[PDB]
């Protein structure tokens, strides 16, 4: 039957509209918020690099820098010059490429064979130089201190200040795109952060932040049969489940459940304090709505089976209640349901062996992301809070630098709405256009990334404004809210897991422990790469070893053993401090000051830990550049995916004779589309080989030496394939 | 039925050239795709509509049947005949070089 979703994928011109006004006001004097624009700022910096080339040549020092910064700029300059549309401009690069050409291949052959081996390899032979720690030496504002001197605008200051650590975020959208896809490839050794003198730098979330700001407004149109756009009549709730008082079994936080001689529950949940009839109501149609198109979105949750939603007197709800006794009045409307216990088993739970385990969080984080296609998003999976956390919390603020300490970690997952029997109680959803328009839930908790940018370094006393990069959001943020929700999703899962981790192995055999501790490592991972496949396509095997690239598996398996069971509490301060180098191979101790409570940990109440000090970063760190690790991975790929497309009608509008240009030319627009298909995907480089051998029968006239052998490659590769596909 | 490897390159294909998301994948790209996939096509007008586009479930449907008629003894040859740099000169060492990096591994039977 039809399976496909109801909702439809687009961009729009602006988020920015209807949005707070961008104004901070402190001691009474209101200051406006004003937007340094990303890509202007950008280009002005690219044409002080390429002034400072020229005064580079002029001032014929070449020797005087290291061979490899002439090999960062050279690859750059062709790199530069190979995305340039128009001929003129890019001659004008080329000719700044020449004398470092000429110099290298005389006073460098070395150095020269390896570059032009790479020059033949790819269109822009940059990205692929720069897969390793040669990204962490900036060459490009290196070379703008030296030769250009003369003081910076306050915008390239703030854009400096911003993306000082690789050259890679001053690259025009293209190059910048594929080097960010690629880096995740398995040549690619290339982790972001480096060690300064003494210090270790981390830019995992600058990798997010300046591609974000190179992106579209994005926007999603519901379809006009969807569950929050069709209108859905009344509830016929004909029928009044009889409640008896001996076949409850239990009352899980004011709802009860009721035994059946079928093995299964009917449950019946009450009217919470402040709470009005179209909750229970929304809950009602929206089961029915899983249920209808369950088919339709291959959703794998057990789905529970909406029973009624009526009206009941408070007195039989407190006479029919004993054991375990938020209801307010003396009327109650309720909604009552049918469900598998398995509903009713929270997912961190001890009593899963981890084969059930794993197979029941595999049904959940597919339900939370096809249902997010679907466009529903369940804000409130877990309560981990105003003060209610963020994912990508340094993309939404100015301030912070890392995540937030989790507070009262294993019971924010512990009413968690994931269970053994997949997704649940799926009332509290919300649309996935309020992420991206100004709802009451976005300037309630995310009210900076709306308003914009205010701190002391961003203020000119000359203009009366505060200037930054971040005010550009504006225009973006509900492509940021997007992805936070996505890591937000996969954070929940993880705090899960790790409560089921704690819960199992405490009263536990050290080797039996260590094991449970790297297959919950290992199903975090799975889930991220499920993610990954779900949002975007990618082979979930293959979004795996992108990951895995990128994120240590190993490292995080022995942060989270360590921080989220209290055995550490029991070490003094300073034998501590000689257990944390295991756990952070290379990077820096986690530092605290906070008095450990025995038995516990790190706890500000003293009773329940916590995942990080008082004031402190989350100590999850390898946890953090996972989901980063996934948040780019996906958006990533999507607008690699949007320049291989924009390249792709650009080869065709060539081909057809819709643009005419010389031979030499149309063969390095088919070989630029190349470099903008996915890493490891071959379909896409063997629709590129069609194109190949279209121009070379449009051009037979044409020589073809210089993309000869990069497209034999993949000829060979798409035979090999095809020979060991007969497997028979 | 197809094989595990061949469904995951038609899964991502298709979810690639689906522009805006949910299967609305129109008729004027699914040339493009099938391009991608080795086939070069004329004619193909049926096999779901679904409205007058298709869903994957029907493209995965869609493809066997292109795949049930291909005689791939002048498929799996042409293959061996990349190779061939010579000409008619069969491989060597070199053929179980590359069967070592393409998409595969593990204990090839060389004849
Ligand atoms: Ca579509
Ligand atoms: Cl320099
Ligand atoms: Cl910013």
């Amino acid at each position: 039957v039809k399976q496909y979703y109801f909702a439809r994928r687009g961009e729009t011109s602006t988020h920015d509209t209807s949005l707070p006004p961008p104004v901070k006001v402190l001691s009474g004097r209101s200051i406006p918020l004003k937007e340094i624009p990303f890509e202007a700022t950008r280009n002005e910096l690219v044409q002080i690099y390429l002034t400072s080339i020229d005064k580079l040549i002029k001032s014929n020092k070449l020797n005087s820098i290291p061979s490899q910064q002439i090999a960062s700029h050279y690859l750059f300059l062709r790199s530069l010059a190979n995305s340039e549309t128009d001929g003129i401009k890019k001659n004008q690069i080329l000719s700044l490429a020449k004398p470092l050409g000429t110099y290298l291949a005389s006073k460098e052959p070395h150095v020269w064979k390896m570059i032009n081996e790479l020059i033949e390899k790819s269109e822009y032979p940059i990205i692929h130089y720069l897969k390793n720690n040669r990204a962490h030496s900036n060459f490009m504002l290196a070379l703008i201190h030296e030769y250009h001197k003369e003081p910076l605008t306050k915008n390239q200051s703030a854009f400096v200040q911003k993306f000082r650590d690789s050259s890679v975020f001053l690259f025009p959208n293209p190059i910048y795109t594929a080097w960010l896809a690629h880096s995740y490839d398995e040549d690619s050794s290339f982790n972001p952060m480096f060690r300064e003198r003494l210090s270790t730098n981390f830019y995992h979330s600058t990798l997010t932040d300046n591609l974000l700001l190179r992106t579209e407004p994005k926007e999603v149109t519901l379809s006009s049969e969807h569950h929050y756009k069709k209108e859905k009549g009344p509830i016929d709730s004909s029928f009044r489940y009889q409640m008896s008082s001996d076949r409850l079994l239990r009352i899980q936080g004011r709802t009860l459940l009721f035994s059946t001689p079928q093995n299964d529950v009917v449950a019946v949940k009450v009217q919470k304090k402040g709470e009005p009839k179209s909750t229970l109501e929304e809950e009602f149609e929206m089961a029915d709505y899983l249920l209808k198109h369950q088919r339709r979105l291959d959703v794998h949750s057990k789905l529970p089976q909406p029973l009624g939603q009526y009206s009941v007197k408070k007195s039989e709800i407190l006479e029919i209640s004993r054991g375990s006794l938020i209801d307010d009045s003396k009327d109650l409307e309720v909604y009552v349901y049918k469900a598998p216990q398995s509903y009713f088993t929270y997912l961190h739970d001890k009593n899963q062996d981890l084969e059930d385990l794993t197979a029941s969080v595999k049904t959940n984080v597919h339900d939370l992301f096809v249902l997010l296609r679907e466009g529903i998003v369940f804000p409130q999976l877990a309560d981990i809070f105003k003060g209610r956390y963020q994912a990508l919390v340094q993309l939404l603020n100015v301030l912070q630098f890392q995540l937030g300490r989790i507070d009262k970690w294993q019971k924010a997952v512990e009413y968690v709405n994931l269970r053994s029997s997949g997704l649940a109680d799926l009332g509290d959803s919300l649309p996935i256009t309020s992420l991206f328009t100004s709802s009451d839930f976005t300037k309630h908790y995310f009210s900076e990334l709306l308003t914009g940018g205010y701190h002391p370094t961003f203020f000119d006393k000359s203009s009366g404004t505060a200037n930054s990069l971040f005010t550009g959001k504006r225009r973006l943020f509900g492509n940021y809210l997007y992805l936070n929700t996505i890591a937000e999703y996969l954070l929940v899962i993880q705090l899960t897991l790790g409560s089921y981790g704690d819960k199992v192995t405490r009263d536990m055999d050290k080797p039996k422990k260590e094991a449970v501790w790297r297959e919950l490592a290992n199903v975090m991972f799975t889930s991220c790469a499920e993610a990954i496949h779900i949002m975007t396509g990618i082979p979930q095997s293959r979004a795996l070893t992108l990951l895995k690239q990128r994120a240590n598996i190993e490292k995080h398996f022995r942060q989270t053993q360590f921080w989220m069971t209290p055995d550490y509490s029991k070490l003094d301060e300073d034998t501590l401090q000689m257990e944390q180098y295991s756990i952070y191979s290379g990077e820096p101790e986690y530092e605290f000051t906070d008095k450990l409570v025995s038995g516990v940990g790190l706890s500000v109440d003293g009773v329940h830990q916590d995942l990080g000090g008082y004031n402190r970063e989350s100590p999850l760190r390898e946890l953090e550049k996972l989901l980063y690790a996934t948040v780019t991975l996906i958006e990533g790929t999507m607008q690699l995916d949007k320049e291989f497309f924009k390249q792709l009608e650009q080869v065709e509008k060539i081909l057809s004779g819709e643009i005419k240009t010389d031979a030499n030319s149309c063969f390095e627009a088919v070989a630029q589309l190349l470099d903008l298909a996915r890493p490891g995907c071959h379909f896409q480089k063997r629709l590129v080989l069609s194109y190949y051998e279209e121009a070379k029968l449009k051009y037979p006239s044409a020589p073809t030496d210089a993309y000869d052998s990069r497209f034999q490659v993949v000829a060979r590769t798409n035979a090999a394939i095809t020979i060991q596909r007969f497997w028979r | 039925q197809l094989t595990e490897e061949q469904i995951a390159e038609f899964k991502e294909a298709f979810s690639l050239f689906d522009k805006d998301g949910d299967g609305t994948i129109t008729t004027k790209e699914l040339g493009t795709v099938m391009r991608s996939l080795g086939q070069n096509p004329t004619e193909a007008e049926l096999q779901d509509m679904i409205n007058e586009v298709d869903a994957d479930g029907n493209g995965t449907i869609d493809f066997p049947e292109f795949l049930t008629m291909m005689a791939r003894k002048m498929k799996d040859t042409d293959s061996e005949e990349e190779i061939r740099e010579a000409f008619r000169v069969f491989d060597k060492d070199g053929n179980g070089y590359i069967s070592a990096a393409e998409l595969r591994h593990v204990m090839t039977n060389l004849g």
